[PDB]
RNA sequence: AUAUAUGCAUAAAGACCAGGCU
């Protein structure tokens, strides 16, 4: 569901170029500030206390 | 087509689809007698368009 | 071989120099001519030779 | 003694890189 499993060049190239399949994407990325403070927020314990 | 006589054998008969490939005859056909020659080994050219 | 391969030939002391045939002429645009990478080194040799005797003396 | 020359009717780029062809 991620790359076509059909469509590969042949010779050298043979399974080392993938095409993305029609539902596929690719993240762009967030920042990861708010799931910290989710996580915090939430119960999280952090490791300067862990026993 | 030649006689009008019926064939012995039925034939699958039906549209298909069919594409046109970038290989062409007249764009690959290529001969020589003499030609240009390399600078260096005094050899024939390399190149159906160099002759 | 005494004749034919003496071991101090071995180490050079004196370079040939091959026809141009070897290293032909090459021209990167229309009249200007260019130099094969055996014509520039044979010229960086010559002058790295000439450098050696001009700072020996 | 000739006379100036004031002229030129083919030269062959090759080496690398990338993408394909059976």
């Amino acid at each position: 569901g991620l790359v076509c499993p059909a469509e590969t060049p042949e010779g050298q190239a043979c399974g080392l170029v993938k095409n993305l399949s029609l539902l596929s994407g690719i993240s762009i990325g967030s920042p990861s500030e708010p799931i910290i403070n989710f996580l915090e927020e939430w119960g999280m314990e952090p490791l300067e206390d862990y026993d | 087509g030649h006689t009008g006589k019926k064939l012995m054998a039925q034939v699958f008969f039906g549209p298909t689809y069919y594409q046109r490939l970038r290989h062409m005859v007249d764009d690959k056909i290529h001969a020589r007698a003499r030609g240009p020659v390399q600078v260096l080994t005094r050899q024939p050219v390399e190149g159906r368009s160099r002759d | 071989n005494e004749d034919y391969a003496r071991p101090e030939w071995m180490i050079i002391t004196v370079l040939p120099v091959p026809p141009p045939q070897v290293r032909p002429s090459i021209a990167m645009d229309e009249t200007t001519q260019g130099q094969d990478d055996l014509t520039h080194k044979l010229s960086d040799i010559l002058k790295a030779n000439i450098n050696v005797q001009k700072l020996e003396m």
